[PDB]
């Protein structure tokens, strides 16, 4: 718990982890009877896909603390379904990629968010073009 | 053990040769009740590397060998850990199980099966 | 008569193979550039991590 | 040498071990085999068989079906058989008592089906218990 | 009959062709995704010297 | 007490598995059985092609009545295995009533039995003692009972629920009909999708990863053409009216068998 929860964050973080924090909340409840119902429809497997991936995200390595737009692209990019296709081994060595992407092709995005501190409609663009960049050059 | 005390090379082995020792564990009341053969093909192999990697990990020591008679062995981190790779990549899949006990190095092994082999034959 | 009645079936008959001719070129022309734009990007992708671990 | 015979029930196959002669029941009534036959296929009426091979021939009462005979081969699909020798005679008999019995009271147009099939059913199991 | 053959081949020729064409745009994209790959790869391979001798220097510092 | 608990109930685990491969292995000595009919109730279709003939079982007759026979489990903790048949049992009832084709149940099974016992608001055709190890004596029994019940007209169309074995985490009830077995020996649900019956896939268990599953695999089943000098004995009408109540008896036994 925090008791100040989100008077502490900043905008862009109040908006992009709003979604995230529901999305935990369906996956602690979809992982239970996971097994119990075992034949999952795409309702609550793609939910669950989800889930596993979002899992991910919250992962990190010891003392390599990621700056707050890194946590604001990061987790902006879970939540949209965009690594869902990509292997659950694949996903912290995606994102370490498009992160430092986004600091060397794409600075614009830093500048939006550590000035108006607000996800904004032309910061969500910007990092959305880098995103595509990204994941085709992933791939080959 | 963690990756970026031990490297990340020693790491990997080392979570690996748990998984498939694991697994064997958790496999042994399946084996009783649908045999070896009727496992399916990956869990025939991490049975038998199961297998292999726990005789593999006994070895012969200095000290014992006044009451076994067989020289002990001190064996390297490097040595160990080269070992280890050969068998979870399959490698040596065609070598029996009584080539891995109580031997030091990956090397002994392999000349304690050929050996093996040639008594047999004998 | 019978000539004229060969050439015309013949005309239609070869027209719908070169038709099914040129569908099997069109098709092998889509494939192999499908293949071709993979190796330039796997290709540099390649150089970059061969030439960036040199670096490193 | 020989035809080769294999009965088989929907859970168990019987018989799979091979004979110089048979002689089964049918819907006809009676048919025999002897081995080099003709390719023919018989549905097989309830009621038993005798197989002979070399010195000993035995009954086992089967329940009908079907049976095929191809080259040198028998096979013969029935729901339900019993070696004969296995059945002990007198509860068999028992048995088709109370058939009769039931049948006798067992009325209306299914029940009787019913009542003259289990009864046609248990006759013929003192038949191979007997013989 | 006649319009059937000659729709398969004329269809047909436009897809091989069509293929192949195909096949040497990616030649065309493999081609730049190669040199840009290789650029790339020099420069990070700039990268780590050029940080590792700040690091140097700053080690001496 | 809780660690004796945990001791008895991963017995009871292990003594369930070795009991379902003992079941794989009942329904795989059947198979010559299954495999020997299928391939004679093809070339029985396929040289007939007349007609005139009509066979009793195949008979097909306006559906005002419909039997449907319940195949649940013997005994209790079994997760929702025998709640989830009946209550897959009630929509067919309930479906029936918006039909209004006057259901009649056929329950085997102690769980079934005393389901239907306590309600008597359904009619029962007949109780039948569930068991273990099914054999084709207690599937004779319920054998003689439908086949003798479906040739009468008062019921059509008889049809049978069960949970065929699909996995070991879910096992859904399906619906089949029995009755009146298709000529073509075509089985098929009354959804409305119907198997060659050529092909059908036994249920193996094998241990997928670490996990203990199975797997449904079907081989098919290839007919050979029968004989050319082939000599039907009866008729080929009459001899197919013999084949049909094998092939029915075979059906109904491997409901039962897949059920337990």
């Amino acid at each position: 718990v925090s008791r100040v929860g989100s008077a502490a964050q900043i905008k862009a973080m109040k908006k992009v982890a709003g979604k995230l924090k529901l999305e935990l909340a369906q996956f602690a409840e979809l992982e239970a009877f996971a097994q119990f119902a075992s034949d999952l429809d795409k309702a609550t497997q793609n939910q669950l896909a989800r889930g596993q991936r979002l899992r991910e995200l919250l992962k990190q390595p010891q003392s390599a603390p990621l700056t707050v737009e890194e946590q604001v692209m990061t987790i902006y990019t879970g939540t949209n379904g965009y690594l869902d296709s990509l292997e659950l081994d694949q996903v912290r060595k995606y994102l370490v990629e498009l992160r430092t992407y986004v600091k060397t092709n794409k600075p614009e995005f830093q500048e939006i968010i550590s000035s108006t501190k607000t996800f904004t409609e032309e910061a969500e663009a910007l990092l959305k073009e880098a995103i595509q960049e990204q994941m085709e050059r992933f791939l080959l | 053990l963690q990756p970026r005390i031990v490297g990340e090379e020693h790491y990997e082995i080392a979570q690996r040769v748990k998984e498939t020792l694991q697994r064997y564990k958790e496999l042994q009341d399946i084996i009783a009740i649908l045999g070896l053969d009727e496992l399916s093909e990956e869990d025939r192999l991490t049975v038998a590397r199961a297998r292999k990697i726990e005789r593999f990990l006994s070895q012969p020591f200095f000290v014992a060998e006044v009451f076994t008679g067989s020289p002990g062995k001190y064996v390297g981190l490097a040595e160990t850990i080269r070992g280890f790779q050969l068998i979870l990549s399959g490698e040596l899949d065609s070598l029996p199980e009584q080539a891995f006990y109580l031997v030091g190095n990956i090397d002994e092994a392999t000349a304690k099966a050929m050996n093996l082999e040639m008594e047999s034959k004998l | 008569l019978g000539d004229f009645m060969d050439k015309r079936d013949a005309s239609i008959k070869e027209q719908l193979s070169g038709v099914k001719d040129t569908s099997s070129e069109v098709k092998q022309l889509e494939e192999q550039a499908n293949a071709v734009m993979r190796a330039a990007r796997a290709e540099i992708s390649a150089a970059l991590n061969k030439m960036k671990k040199e670096t490193q | 040498m020989t035809l080769n015979l294999c009965v088989l029930t929907p859970n168990r196959s019987i018989w799979n071990s091979e004979v110089k002669e048979i002689i089964l029941s049918t819907n006809s009534g009676q048919i025999g085999v002897l081995p080099n036959h003709a390719p023919t296929a018989t549905a097989v009426d309830i009621g038993i068989l005798r197989i002979r091979l070399n010195d000993q021939w035995l009954t086992l009462a089967l329940m009908g079906g079907f049976a095929r005979i191809g080259n040198n081969e028998i096979t013969i699909l029935v729901n339900d058989a019993e070696r004969g020798s296995d059945i002990d005679p007198q509860e068999a008999q028992q048995t088709l008592e109370i058939a009769e019995a039931n049948l006798r009271k067992a009325e209306g147009k299914r029940q009787k089906i019913e009542a003259n099939l289990a009864l046609r059913r248990a006759r013929t199991r003192v038949e191979a218990s007997n013989t | 009959t006649i319009r059937n053959s000659e729709e398969l081949r004329g269809k047909a020729i436009e897809q091989l062709e069509k293929a192949r064409a195909r096949l040497k745009k990616v030649e065309m994209d493999a081609d730049q995704f190669r040199v840009n790959g290789y650029s790339e790869i020099e420069r990070e391979k700039m990268n780590l010297i050029n940080s590792t001798y700040k690091t140097l220097e700053q080690f001496e510092n | 007490s809780v660690k004796n608990t945990q001791k008895i109930t991963e017995a009871m685990k292990l003594v369930a598995a070795a009991k379902v491969r003992r079941a794989q292995e009942a329904v795989v000595n059947g198979r010559p059985f299954s495999e020997t009919l299928v391939e004679v109730l093809y070339n029985m279709n396929e040289q007939l092609q007349t007609e005139d003939v009509d066979v009793p079982l195949t008979k097909i007759r306006t559906v005002k009545k419909v039997a449907l026979m319940v195949v649940t489990g013997d005994r209790g903790l079994c997760g929702g295995f025998n709640n989830m048949l009946l209550k897959k049992a009630e929509s067919r009832i309930a479906e029936l009533k918006k039909l209004g084709v006057d259901y009649t149940i056929i329950s085997i099974g102690k769980k079934g039995n005393t389901y239907f016992i306590r309600r008597p608001e359904i009619p029962v055709d007949r109780y039948f003692d569930g068991t273990n190890l099914p054999t084709a004596k207690e599937a004779q029994a319920i054998a003689d009972d439908v086949f003798s019940l479906f040739v009468s007209e008062e019921v059509d169309k008889v049809e049978m629920l069960y949970t065929k074995f699909v996995s070991l985490v879910k096992s859904d009830p399906v619906i089949h009909t029995l009755l009146p077995l298709s000529p073509k020996g075509e089985i098929c649900d009354i959804n409305g999708k119907c198997v060659d019956a050529a092909e059908d896939e036994l249920f193996r268990l094998t241990t997928k990863e670490g996990k203990l599953t199975v797997e449904r695999d079907m081989i098919k089943t290839e007919t050979p053409a029968f004989s050319p000098i082939l000599e039907f004995e009866q008729d080929p009408a009459q001899i197919l009216d013999a084949l049909l109540p094998l092939y029915l008896n075979s059906q109904i036994l491997r409901a039962l068998q897949e059920s337990l």
